[PDB]
């Protein structure tokens, strides 16, 4: 009972399954039997849906009609189709979605309409859709919300509005789509929202505003308590406002780069236990180190392009986990013991001021494994700083007016950096350092204390720079 | 060239698929092999950028389709698909499973 | 054996010049010298040898001696006629010894001295001119000593000199003219001292001076008295505590080649500062938080590498390189550049770093026929668009970095045999790319993984490719 | 360890010397062995640094001894010396060779 060139195959006993793509197409074959509970015309360049089209096919689980070129479907075209769950319409020339063509198909649950040339969506042609909770309106031709016509969606779940051309979003434009989990919205022109424009879905927990127009950061955001990852970057916000995140715990991922931020309210990431990870670059107006009140379970933090003259000296008491340390590019002095920051494996505190490296200044850190204190101004190092790290393996201590060297600890690193330093001329011997194989030295001869047309063979074993 | 497909290379298949087709990149060892399909198979899922459109893998746990990251569509059957992610047990908010397992 | 001398016991020796004969006497735990020492001697050394009187009996008479040797011997003093019989010295050694103050006539009227060594003691005192009648001397080590002041009288007597060198002493001040009478000489050497304050004209006599230490020492501001110095050619003042580098610093010093102010804690530099210095080949500045627009180098043309990091420019003149040819290495990291010129005529380029700067866009002849440049450094810009040409015309371009920028594609014309290319950063760079075009790859980063992935990152004598997401 | 070396290792030879003496760094291809001397030997220039006494190898054409770097202070026999760079012709400013050849 299955058309002819088509392939096809049994579901779960009997009812029979038919892909019907790519045969390019005029027309669709009454050839179908019934008992097809999977129909999958694609790609067959179809025009009309049709004179005499075919519901009566009661079993119908999911219908496939992308790749064909439709302009608008015959409002009966679905009619007979009880057991449809879910739709393919993706990828044709529909101008506005179908006028009532869709509405009432009640196992309906998951709806496609991405990549096509509509833009307007009429007034509840979604409705008694009760069973709907995955909507695509991707890559699309909208210049507003669909505020009514979602109304009628309560069942939602998931929904993506992205590649539009979407640019404000008015109070209340989600209102009733309370079971709404995830809301996609990147790639638009959003340059104004209201204060009240996200107050309906309850249930959201991811939220996309990436790849927009946004010219301030986003307080709609306060209602969602339950948000879990938010994303706006490649905005053009200027600053986070203090409390800015108060209304979101249990938020795990923010991610607001390629945004000319200049100043951060140091409270804004109080108060999110669920945080991973906080990046900050090019933040010139932030002066002082962050709060991070009731936000421990940070593993990363990096702080860059500030002018953060010094650190608290408990600073690590909200840092434990924490992993990889950056605050490059700041105007440091005085440094803290670091040491209850423990799990440390990365530090960066390049192009900085520091002139002093205490005993206690990175002792009983197990787990390091990279420090750069790279251009700065280091003259005095304790000879017993770096004793007792059995994890450090590459070190930057270039350009930092250094005279002396301390081979205490380090005592088998892999990188070492020293260029920068005149006044180091000390000599050092291989032994003290096995499992060197980068160098970078401030004069030659001291690199040569590490070794430094038929076949030829490159035996590579450690390097060394002048 | 080869089907919706605007950019090939023996060495890596297709590069540059259709104006509205999505790319897929299978791992067959060592190696990457693009193909261009209007749907992402069971296990991936489709994502639309305006420079490129690939089929993502799932990385959900225990899950069939899904909608995106972090959100499951059809959870594995033998477990509850509670509001995007898939749990044993699942609310006792307003759900619980009846027939189906949809909570 | 035609002709063996004569020379004492333990000690080795050799013939010079036919006949006369080289004397190493050293190291051998000698107490004083021993007699029988031959004439014929043009050459002694006695070193090392833990000698304390010289002498009782000491060795003049050996009218033929060249040159003296008497390092590592611990004396304190010297008796005035001991070096009255060598006629034809012309040098002698005194360093590693405990002399406390030089030997106030010993050494006078030696005419035909012309090297002396008097470093490494504890010398803190130097009679007035116990140099007295030595027109030949062209040679002054008092390098680590405890000298606390200049000797201005005792140099006086010594406008032979040619090279000295008062380094490693305890010197906080040089009065004006304290080098007055040193007009032949051509090599001064001052570092590791305390020079704190100098006067204006402190180095108005040597008309002959070429260079200049002033290097490991206290100065605070910059030394003007400079600028009477002519013929200076190699100037040091690194790892002092200047603050900055005056309007016309150098003016009164052409056919300068080296210049090194390192290690100073400078924050402004004036934009004439380094002006006519034709002969001049390197400049670099570090750290200098004031400087807002690009120095002037109208006359400097022969700079081969320019480095200016740290400061606020804004943005280059549209004809900085015509002041700029015969340049290989340009580094203008860490500033405020938005807009940039042309640097076509900066021929002959090699390394360029722009890293760190608010570039938003790289135009057509922004880089265009730069036929000798390699590296190209654009990493922490905001670059969003590239021209498609802008690359075209660059034959021996290996190495590019486009890290943390705005970019979603990219030029493929020209560069298609690199060897290093970084994109990491570029978010909106999710564009695929291919092996071919990209021949000789050996090191790739990657915004995403899979990208890496289409060069397999999950005779072969070269090795294998990198790459990393 | 060895003489006058207060800090030795048997692959690099000695690495400090002692207060008052100079290091000489042999280039035994490959390797690179330091000495301990009082003087350096000709070719070399004496250095003195507070943190360490080097010998440096007087990169001057057609010279003997040197006083240091760029400036020479014995030339080559055959070859004439002007103010420490050596030289066929010379000044002809106030020198010209008479009866040895040190361009008065
Ligand atoms: C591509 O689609 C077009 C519709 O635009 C099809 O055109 C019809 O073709 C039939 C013959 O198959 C004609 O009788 C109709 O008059 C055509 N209608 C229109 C509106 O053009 C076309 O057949 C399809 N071609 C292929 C190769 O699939
Ligand atoms: C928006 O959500 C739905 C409409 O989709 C409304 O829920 C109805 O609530 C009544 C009782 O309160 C139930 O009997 C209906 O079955 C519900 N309908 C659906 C489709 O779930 C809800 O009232 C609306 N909320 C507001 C504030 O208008
Ligand atoms: C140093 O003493 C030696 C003594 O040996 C003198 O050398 C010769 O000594 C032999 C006997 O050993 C005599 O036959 C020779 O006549 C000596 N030669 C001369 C030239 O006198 C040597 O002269 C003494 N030198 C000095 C400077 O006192
Ligand atoms: C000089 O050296 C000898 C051994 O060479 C030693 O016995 C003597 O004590 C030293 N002189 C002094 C002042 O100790
Ligand atoms: C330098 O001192 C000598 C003393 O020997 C004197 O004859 C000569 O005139 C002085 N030179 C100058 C320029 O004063």
């Amino acid at each position: 009972g299955c058309p002819t060139h088509c392939h096809c195959e049994p579901d779960g006993r009997m009812l029979l399954r038919v892909d019907c793509s790519d045969l390019g197409l005029s027309e669709l074959p009454s050839n179908l039997s019934v008992f097809t509970s999977y129909l999958d015309l694609s790609m067959n360049n179809i025009s009309q849906l049709l004179p005499n089209p075919l519901p009566s096919l009661r079993f119908l689980e999911e219908l496939r009609l992308a790749g064909n070129a439709l302009t608008y479907i015959p409002k009966g075209a679905f009619t007979g189709l009880y057991s449809l769950k879910v739709l393919m319409l993706q990828n044709n020339q529909l101008r506005h979605v179908p006028t009532e063509a869709l509405q009432n198909l009640r196992s309906l649950q998951s709806l496609r309409l991405d990549a096509n040339h509509i833009s307007y969506v009429p007034p509840s042609c979604f409705s008694g859709l009760h069973s709907l909770r995955h909507l695509w309106l991707d890559d699309n031709a909208l210049t507003e919300i669909p505020v009514q016509a979602f109304r009628s969606l309560s069942a939602l779940q998931a929904m993506t509005l992205a590649l539009n051309k979407i640019h404000h979003i008015p109070d209340y434009a989600f209102g009733n789509l309370s079971s709404l989990v995830v809301l996609h919205l990147h790639n638009n022109r959003i340059h104004s929202l209201g204060k009240k424009c996200f107050d309906g879905l309850h249930s959201l927990e991811t939220l996309d505003l990436n790849y927009n127009n946004l010219d301030e950061f986003p307080t709609a955001i306060r209602t969602l308590s339950n948000l879990k990852e938010l994303g706006f970057h490649s905005n053009n916000i200027r600053s986070i406002p203090e409390k800015a995140f108060v209304g979101n715990p249990s938020l795990i991922t923010i991610h607001f780069y390629d945004n000319p931020i200049q100043f951060v309210g140091r409270s804004a990431f109080q108060h999110l236990p669920e945080l991973r990870t906080l990046t900050l670059n090019g933040a010139s107006q932030i002066t002082e180190f962050p709060d991070l009140t009731g936000t421990a379970n940070l593993e990363s933090l990096t702080l860059t392009g500030a002018q953060i003259s010094s650190l608290p000296q408990t600073v690590c008491n909200q840092l434990p986990n924490l992993q990889v340390l950056d605050l490059s590019y700041n105007l440091l002095e005085d440094l803290p013991s670091f040491s209850v920051c423990q799990k440390l494996q990365k530090i960066d505190l390049r192009h900085n001021e520091i002139y002093e490296i205490k005993v206690d200044t990175f002792q009983q850190l197990l787990s390091l494994r990279s420090l750069n204190l790279a251009w700065n101004k280091i003259a005095i190092i304790h000879p017993n700083a770096f004793s007792t790290l059995p994890s450090l393996i590459k070190l930057d201590l270039s350009s930092n007016l250094l005279s002396s060297f301390p081979i205490t600890g380090l005592h088998g690193l892999t990188h070492l950096k020293l260029t920068g330093n005149h006044a180091l001329q000390s000599l050092i011997s291989s032994e003290n350092f096995p499992e060197l194989k980068v160098i970078e030295m401030p004069y030659a001869y001291q690199c040569c204390a590490f070794g430094v047309e038929e076949d030829l063979k490159a035996l590579h074993s450690v390097q060394c720079s002048p | 060239c080869a089907k919706g497909c605007e950019l090939c290379s023996e060495v890596n298949g297709c590069l540059k698929c259709s104006p509205k087709l999505f790319i897929l990149l299978e791992r067959n060892d060592i190696r990457q092999v693009g193909v261009c399909l209007p749907s992402c198979p069971p296990g991936y899922f489709d994502a639309r950028n305006p420079d490129m459109n690939k089929c993502i893998k799932c990385k959900i746990e225990h899950c069939e389709a899904c909608f995106s990251h972090n959100f499951c569509t059809k959870c594995k059957e033998g477990l509850y698909l509670h509001k995007g992610r898939c749990y044993p047990a699942c609310p006792e908010g307003s759900s619980a499973a009846n027939g189906t397992m949809e909570c």
